[PDB]
């Protein structure tokens, strides 16, 4: 297991925490061009080292109208006890995580800090 | 400048 | 849940001289629920271009706003401010006496 | 004395999404910068003409905080509503206020910081700026959430260092107006009530340090019976007004004399009418 | 449940060097001890670009930079003259939001450990 230079490495994952403020749309592509996905969460401990952090980060999660529900990048289920207000998020708007557990449903055309994610071989 | 950091209550 | 009651002061920015340019002020103070409304009235008619100060709170969390406009005082013209808020069971219209 | 007081207000709107978040920074008694997510500019803007020549570097870095502060406060306005087991369709207010003060020596004199949930003080940074104190008997959680994760240290930093430094950086930029002591234009106005009673009102006009103290005193020692006083009010251009009144026996008004205690004046002026 | 083989389990890898993230309130002395009880050193700052990173990870930390008395030059562990700007009875430095500050060595702060 090893990572890229400006990248941080936890449990054989390469994480890219953002310097800049960008669109939800834009950030996805920007992860893609650096061969990673927009942060899909496992659980609370998958960003433990970043506990303190006070910034808010874009995550790879949208609401499409196949399932009338929140699905990830891959299209997997949202753990209905990861985000407590999962039945509150405005569908028009996008989610934004913070390693204190909290989420913010927010205007997708808005500009936030963001995380990319890599993994195994 | 304002405080660079707040509290999570 | 505190509900503080707004203290209204209505005044002229400079000594009330007739004919010459002046500013009319309404300064509400010491109230806490933020959703307050203010209007300045020429002969009972609300003036449209009223400008307000950016919301700020004092030492005790009570709020204060300032409301001004260009005008011209006269002998036969009487100006007044009117504040509608969450504590007042009905709006409170306080008149501008040139000596206050 | 000089201060760099900031004022943050967040109001939760169930029918909208984002809560209304407003910021205002104060050098002594001038609001110079503000922030509002409701305007057609969700960035930090200048009010006082002496910030106009400040570049991007600064504004981006302050908007960075404002915006972020709103998001962190959004979450508290939800976290707090949990603690209080409050109805989700209620309007609520969370206010944050912090300030650093200089003194005679011109370096750090004292600091402070506190939070408040709907008009009731919620949290307060101690005089020693090292540990948070729970105000309301339901704040203990937010206390121990912050005491444990060393946040005081970061405020001890801003207050004793960052705030301090920028006060001095701002005062050098507004030197010619912020440090320009303005004396109050003082006169007495006569007003009758009946034949046996009348009101003498002592006027103060246009003074820039806001703190003032008007007094009514009779031919010497000076009583304060049937006196009246008002809230020091702002001009509208960045000065201050205040008047002091008293009920006086019609005919012999000279018996009562007025005194003005102000910082800008050399002499506490006497007024006669 | 596999982690990197060049560092311990709950550790993070940035630039050829592992880190330990604190979450514990301890004193400079102890902070140096605890790190050395883990085969590594106390957090040293290399570049003014590691520094931006290190604040987005965890914002307060003791750094391997101290004075002896109030008036001596600031020194690393190596005993080398420290080459970064660092701001009465305070003698150990801390990292706080992308600047280095002087702190009371008895203050109970968070420590991060660093490798090679």
């Amino acid at each position: 297991c090893s990572c890229q230079e400006k990248w941080v490495g936890y449990r054989c994952n390469c994480y890219f925490i953002s310097s800049e403020q960008k669109t939800w749309n834009e950030s996805r592509h920007l992860c893609a061009s650096q061969k990673s996905s927009l942060l899909q969460l496992q659980n609370t401990d998958e960003l433990d080292f970043m506990s303190s952090s006070q910034q808010f980060y874009w995550i790879g999660l949208s609401y499409s109208e196949e399932h009338t529900a929140w699905l990830w990048e891959n299209g997997s289920a949202l753990s209905q006890y990861l985000f407590p207000s999962f039945e509150t998020f405005n569908t028009k708007n996008c989610i934004a995580y913070n390693p204190n557990g909290n989420a913010l449903d927010e205007s997708c055309e808005d500009k936030n800090r963001y995380i990319c994610k890599q993994q195994l071989i | 400048v304002m405080a660079p950091r707040t509290l999570f209550l | 849940m505190i509900q503080r009651t707004p203290k209204i002061q209505v005044y002229s920015r400079h000594p009330a001289e007739n004919g010459k340019s002046n500013f009319l002020n309404c300064y509400v103070s010491g109230f806490h629920p933020s959703d307050i409304e203010v209007d300045l009235l020429k002969n009972g008619e609300r003036i449209e271009k009223v400008e307000h100060s950016d919301l700020s709170f004092s030492k005790d969390w009570s709020f204060y706003l300032l409301y001004y406009t260009e005008f011209t005082p006269t002998e036969k013209d009487e100006y007044a401010c009117r504040v509608n808020h969450v504590t007042l069971s009905q709006p409170k219209i306080v008149k501008w006496d040139r000596d206050m | 004395s000089h201060s760099l007081k900031y004022f943050h207000t967040s109001v939760s709107r169930p029918g909208r999404g984002e809560p209304r978040f407003i910021s205002v920074g104060y050098v002594d008694d001038t609001q110079f910068v503000r922030f509002d997510n409701d305007a057609a500019s969700p960035r930090m803007v200048p009010r006082a003409p002496w910030m106009e020549q400040e570049g991007s570097e600064y504004w981006d870095r302050e908007t960075r905080s404002a915006r972020d502060t709103a998001q962190i406060f959004r979450v508290n306005l939800r976290t707090l509503r949990g603690y209080y087991n409050q109805s989700e369709a209620g309007s609520h207010t969370l206010q944050w206020m912090h300030g650093c003060e200089l003194g005679p020596d011109r370096r750090f004199l004292r600091g402070y910081e506190q939070f408040a949930y709907d008009g009731k003080d919620y949290l307060t940074l101690n005089e020693d700026l090292r540990s948070w104190t729970a105000v309301d008997t339901a704040a203990q959680i937010s206390e121990q959430k912050s005491n444990d994760a060393s946040e005081a240290e970061h405020q001890r930093a801003y207050l004793e260092d960052t705030c301090v430094e920028w006060l001095h950086k701002y005062l050098e930029k507004g030197k010619e107006t912020l440090l320009h002591l303005e004396p109050p234009k003082t006169h007495v106005t006569h007003h009758p009530i009946s034949d046996h009673e009348a009101t003498l009102r002592c006027w103060a006009l246009g003074f820039y340090p806001a703190e003032i103290t008007l007094t009514w005193q009779q031919d010497g020692e000076g009583h304060t019976q049937d006196t009246e006083l008002v809230e020091t009010r702002p001009a509208g251009d960045g000065t201050f007004q205040k008047w002091a009144a008293v009920v006086v026996p019609s005919g012999e008004e000279q018996r009562y004399t007025c005194h003005v205690q102000h910082e800008g004046l050399p002499e506490p002026v006497t007024l006669r009418w | 449940a596999r982690h990197c083989g060049h560092c311990p389990e709950e550790w993070i890898t940035y630039s050829n060097s592992c880190y330990y993230i604190g979450k514990e309130r301890r004193t400079w002395e102890e902070s140096l001890l605890a790190c050395t009880s883990k085969n590594s050193s106390l957090l040293s700052i290399d570049n003014e670009e590691e520094m931006k990173f290190l604040s987005i990870i965890s914002p307060s930390s003791w750094i391997g930079v101290f004075r002896n008395s109030s008036h001596h030059p600031w020194v690393t562990m190596n005993g080398l003259a420290f080459k970064h700007e660092i701001k009465a009875e305070l003698n150990c430095a801390v990292l706080q939001v992308n600047r280095l500050k002087s702190a009371q060595c008895g203050s109970s702060i968070i420590y991060h450990c660093k490798h090679k």
